[PDB]
RNA sequence: CAACUAGCCCCGAAAAUGGAUGGCGCUGAAGCGCGCGACCCACACCCGGCCAUCUGGGCGAGUGCCAUGCCCCGAUGAGUA
RNA sequence: AACUUUAAAUAGGUAGGAUGGCGCGGCUGCUUCGGUGAGCCGUGCCAUGGAAUCGGGUGCUCCAAGUGGGCCAUUUUUGGUAAGCAGAACUGGCGAUGCGGGAUGAACCGGAAGCCGGGUUACGGUGCCCAACUGCGCGCUAACCUAGAACCCACAAAGGGU
RNA sequence: AAAUUGCCGGGAGGGAAGCGGAUGGGGGCCGGCGAUGCGCCCCGGCCGUAUGCGGAACGGCUCUUGCUGGUCCGCCGCUCGGCUCGGGGCGUGGACUGUUGUCGGCCGCGCCGGCGGCCAAAGCCCGGGGGCUCCGCGCCCCCGGCAGCCGUCGUCGGCACGGCCGGUACCCGCGCGCCGAAAGGCGUGCCCCUCGGGGCACUGCGCUGCAACGCCCUGCGGGCUCCCCAUCCGACCCGUCUUGAAACACGGACCAAGGAGUCUGACAUGCGUGCGAGUCGACGGGUUCUGAAACCUGGGAUGCGCAAGGAAGCUGACGAGCG
């Protein structure tokens, strides 16, 4: 992750200095993105059209401050832009996910939910993709490689806390100083208030 | 909360050991099955438990005809598990034997089946010697047939254009 | 865990190593102004043109 | 986090040592462990229940730990204390020692200021910047077992006897404590007079005026 | 186990007391709870301050159900024969002398009860029946 | 100097029981527009305790018997007709 | 609107496989001038494998109650000058909804509500009422012919001002 | 009995506003609060086992029959010993309820520190050039060496406190040799560091609440009702009608007692029970302890085959596959 930025540090040299005193940009090189998403439901099921309501159920979001991780797809973000004022989303970094799965983790259905406490994360949970234990699971899901959309296959809701320091207003999208919709940087900030 | 969340709370409830089980013998028998099923590997005995729970008004009488017809050398004289009762409206002298076990037998059946061959076994013995529930067919019995699907009332239930 | 613990054993004496690495790096560049120094200079010179 | 780290990234490093010391004897409590103890002839009912044994041992150790460190902020023997709660509260006193109970022995010299020997809790106290030198004071006599307040068993006497009502339930002054206190106090007075005007200061009392802030006040 | 459960039941109280609406101004209208059937009632709509309705969640811990505050389970004892059943329990069950039983028959219940060591309320009921405040 | 743009204020703007930014009052506002923090705050949200209901278990081999019992689960619970 | 070559968006339908494909070889009164073909039968081969996602499970059958006067808001919309109006289209509510907010309000806003302790917020606030900054920052406003002050909402305009 | 009325008492008050209640506190009124616990020893008191005897209910079982295992009481013999009530004598300290210390869990709380990102650079000293200003100071801009410290992003690290809940009643936690008031430490091998130290390996059982104060009786915590003060949804109290009822809709002065989905015949479903190719006693007859109960008959009714308007129908038996 750090070496990606280090690669463009070495190669690029045209981006930084002169360009503040000018508009446009030149050539050189480009850093890719490849990010799964995390979706937490800001706004309730009250007073919204029912096609969008079905989507919340489909991606499971069953109460406010429910969380489920989503993959890398064109289709997935087409689906989320019918839901956009009712959810907030973006990628939370590798580290933040690790320190959140522990807190509000539970088991998966195939039984009920027996949680990710001492004995019961070692001896319960299936996994045929990889080791199903907490730290292993986070590593595989967010690298989004082979059969790690089945290293998704979640508990089924992360029951997030309401955010410390509160929300930004519910009535607006991300651009207008609201909370709702896509933003990679500030979703992890929000989820680290919802510990 | 949710409507999604309410969906989980409004789920199924077929579930019942019957509204009233008057018969003490039925009631103790299902306890015997209840004990053995969770202490054994048997899928089959678990199926028996459900069929002896919810209703008796659903348990089907099975004639000697058709019982005979599916054990026709493609089941080599196994054990026929009959949920309801054997009834005797046939004469062929059936199969030259067969071990038939049931919840109930008619008085005529007790005489007739054993004098054709094998033995009229009780369900108490079925539980005893096969908690494992193997080499066994739940033979049959219908009520879904020509008479009394939705074919009720006075004048049935129709071909179907209007009713 | 176990997995977390094995990473945490590595991290803890390497907290000291981060401070050491930073300070040593600064000292190393100025010892000479031959080839060594010029390599460091080139990246900075190129990046401050534009 | 920092104290607990050795145990956390070890798991049972201390407790490993004890087993290996026992094993240094040779071959021992693996064999002895199965054989060891009592059982089989009950009382009353099932006997489903509880304690003595095992359970007592970690609990006594854990309860000892708050007595320095956690409560303490830091305080060395001979620090001047402010008692903010307790009976004697508002008196500044000199710290003799920390007991096994975790309560503190103090004593202001009896003649100048009323404070007796006494046990007081650490939790109450504000640690002040002053130290009075307790180099050559015999605090040794006063111990944890010294401070047992007699209960209302019967008469104070040997036991088994028909007794009278003239007991002290919530109180009791042993005569011996009064004799002993004078001796220990004498050494303390020498240290107190060495720094000027400390002696009067202890008895006067500290309290917060209107407009005073306890947060800003911190000694 | 048993002891902190007792503490939770006694100290917390949902002695809410379920009073019927407008019981206060109509004397004949009973103190006893009956559910407001009509939509128009504020109590039905679940307005607070209008006296909260009985629900199962108000209910106490399962262990502490039908217990005397001593943590004894109360049993009304009709006669001498029934005391033998209580003897098995001892601590767990209590003996309380029935209303029907007259004063002479109360005495024989008390003396037997003493042997079982289930002295509490049994003796107290009898003593009043003699003559006592 | 002239023509404009658009802010607030003024005019246009007059009704009857006396009167209503809800009230008091407020002019480097407590007004009006806007920014930034901190903070306040629903039976909502979380954690824990606990109730029933539902779900999944479990424990009868008899000789304490509720085995429609007991015990462990976790989620859920407004509610007229 | 009762015109349209043209022509959106949001809506709407279908498909994305084992209820499938392929090989083998049987029958017919069909269909082929022709076993040519079509359909349907026996037998063999090919799994996670047919985008995504979810199914605190789903599928199915019998039987019965109530309802059969609805009403409202945002949006779309027809009649009407209009209407808290009459009538549609979509959806959410009320009806079946308190609690919190809008001073106050059945429908607006926030959120559906077991029972409690502790935490934390929403809506909306923080001069006092009334819990809470007479907090910081940067402007504007001086109103004797109605100063101004929170969606819905308790109205308000053309036009004028050196 | 309710209603009402009278007396009197209590609360409250004659400066103050009423839905009559909830919520909080105080008064007023009253019931409750291990019989007072444990270990040990001495005296006093009572009894006696084992084994022999004598009489028996028992067991596993076998079960003709057999062998192994009984306990108990009567109460004698032969040897010993124990228990219980009370008193004496010593040690530990148990009685509702309220309070305080603590360990663990959860959550908040303020504060401090590090590294990296953002070529890193504001920055200062040194050096060089340019522009602007063209009145010059000065202003700006850029580039190379530099203490330095910065706003924002990410992450880790450390403290200081508290609330609440619970005391962890089976693998949460932990002890079992030694010293040390104490906490705490004390093996050994391995490897990294090779310094200070670190990480890493190596036995089985038993088991889940610790410190303190008051008093239990003197005396008193408390519970409950009214009242006053505090606080609050207070859409008028409920029901009904209605989209909507507080309604300037309708009924109801108050209270007692009556007072309205019943019962049946014939039906559908469901559920239970019996029996089952049958089934259904009871019109009837037998009989009787007498409106009964018991017994029993042929049946008749319904079903076990149908389909037509009807006559009728080779006359409904060859017997079925597939997913």
């Amino acid at each position: 992750a750090e070496q990606y930025a280090g690669e463009y540090e070495a190669q690029d040299k045209e981006l930084v200095q002169l360009k503040r005193e000018a508009r446009m940009k030149g050539g050189f090189y480009v850093s890719p993105e490849a990010k799964p998403l995390f979706v937490v439901r800001i706004r309730g099921i009250n007073a919204m059209h029912p096609k969008t309501k079905k989507i919340l159920q489909l991606l499971r979001l069953r109460q406010i401050f429910n969380g489920v991780f989503l993959k890398v797809n064109k289709a997935t973000i087409n689906m989320l832009r019918r839901v956009e004022p009712y959810v907030t989303y973006g990628y939370p970094n590798l580290k933040s996910v690790r320190e959140l799965i522990y807190k509000r983790g539970y088991g998966k259905l195939n039984k009920q939910r027996i949680p990710l406490a001492n004995n019961k994360v070692i001896e319960e949970g299936l996994g045929k993709h990889n080791i199903i234990c907490i730290e292993d699971l986070v590593h595989e899901i967010l690298t989004v490689g082979p059969h790690f959309k089945e290293a998704n296959n979640f508990l089924w809701p992360f029951k997030l806390k309401a955010p410390l320091g509160g929300l930004k207003k519910k009535r607006n999208h991300y651009v207008e100083g609201g909370d709702a919709g896509n933003r990679e940087n500030y979703i992890n900030q929000l989820v680290r208030r919802m510990n | 909360m949710g409507i999604d969340l309410v969906a989980g709370g409004r789920n199924k409830r077929t579930k019942r050991v019957a509204p009233k089980s008057d018969d003490v013998y039925l009631k103790l028998l299902v306890k015997l099955y209840r004990f053995l099923v969770r202490r054994t590997k048997s899928k089959f005995n678990a199926v028996i438990l459900k069929r002896l729970f919810m209703s008796k008004t659903n348990r089907p009488p099975l004639s000697m005809r058709r019982l005979s017809n599916f054990m026709k050398g493609k089941e080599e004289k196994n054990i026929a598990v009959v949920v309801g009762t054997i009834t005797d409206d046939m004469r062929i002298q059936e199969v030259p034997a067969m071990k038939v076990t049931a919840l109930r037998f008619t008085e005529t059946a007790r005489a007739r089946i054993i004098n054709a061959g094998g033995e009229c076994l009780t369900f108490d013995q079925l539980a005893l010697r096969a908690p494992t529930g193997e080499n066994t067919i739940l033979l049959r019995g219908p009520k879904n047939a020509r008479e009394a699907v939705r074919h009720f009332g006075k004048a049935p239930g129709v071909p179907h254009s209007h009713t | 865990k176990e997995k977390l613990d094995s990473k945490r054993t590595k991290l803890s004496p390497e907290e000291a190593a981060k401070v050491k690495a930073a300070g040593k790096a600064w000292y190393k560049t100025m010892i000479s102004d031959s080839d060594y120094a010029e390599f460091d200079n080139f990246s900075k010179w190129l990046g401050v043109t534009q | 986090m920092a104290p607990t780290s050795k145990m956390a990234l070890g798991i049972k490093r201390a407790s490993r040592s004890h087993t290996y010391h026992r094993r240094g004897l040779w071959a021992i409590k693996a064999k002895h462990g199965g054989a060891l103890p009592k059982a089989e002839k009950p009382a009353a009912i099932a006997e489903p229940k509880f304690y003595p044994a095992d359970d007592v041992k970690p609990r006594t150790v854990s309860t000892r730990k708050p007595h320095p460190t956690k409560l303490r902020s830091t305080i060395t023997p001979g620090t001047v204390l402010i008692l903010l709660a307790g009976r004697y509260m508002g008196k500044r006193v000199v710290f003799l020692k920390q007991l096994q109970s975790g309560l503190l022995l103090i004593t202001g010299p009896f003649k100048i200021n009323g404070v007796p020997i006494r046990r007081v809790n650490q939790a109450y106290v504000i640690a002040t910047s002053t130290k009075v030198d307790i180099s050559k004071v015999n605090v040794q006599k006063f111990d944890d077992k010294y401070f047992a307040r007699e209960k209302k068993t019967r008469a104070k006497k040997t036991e088994g006897e028909l007794f009278e009502s003239d007991k002290e339930a919530t109180k009791n002054l042993p005569d011996f404590k009064k004799d002993d206190q004078k001796v220990i106090d004498a050494e303390l007075i020498k240290a107190i007079d060495a720094v000027p005007d400390l002696k009067n200061y202890l008895g006067a009392r500290f309290s917060l005026r209107d407009g005073d802030k306890p947060h800003e006040m911190t000694f | 186990m048993a002891v902190p459960l007792l503490t939770k039941k006694i100290v917390k109280k949902r002695v809410k007391q379920f009073k019927r609406p407008h019981s206060d101004r109509y004397i004949g209208l009973k103190t006893s709870w009956r559910r407001p059937k009509g939509i128009d009632s504020r109590v039905r709509r679940k307005f607070k301050g209008c006296t909260l309705m009985p629900n199962i969640g108000y209910g106490s811990d399962k262990k502490t159900r039908h217990y005397l505050p001593n943590k004894f389970k109360k049993f009304v004892v009709h006669n001498v024969s029934e005391l033998e059943l209580l003897m098995m329990h001892n601590r767990t069950y209590c003996a309380e002398i029935a209303h029907n039983v007259s004063t002479r028959k109360r005495k024989e219940i008390v003396e037997r009860a003493a042997q079982l060591d289930i002295v509490v309320t049994n003796k107290l009921a009898r003593l009043r029946s003699q003559e006592d405040e």
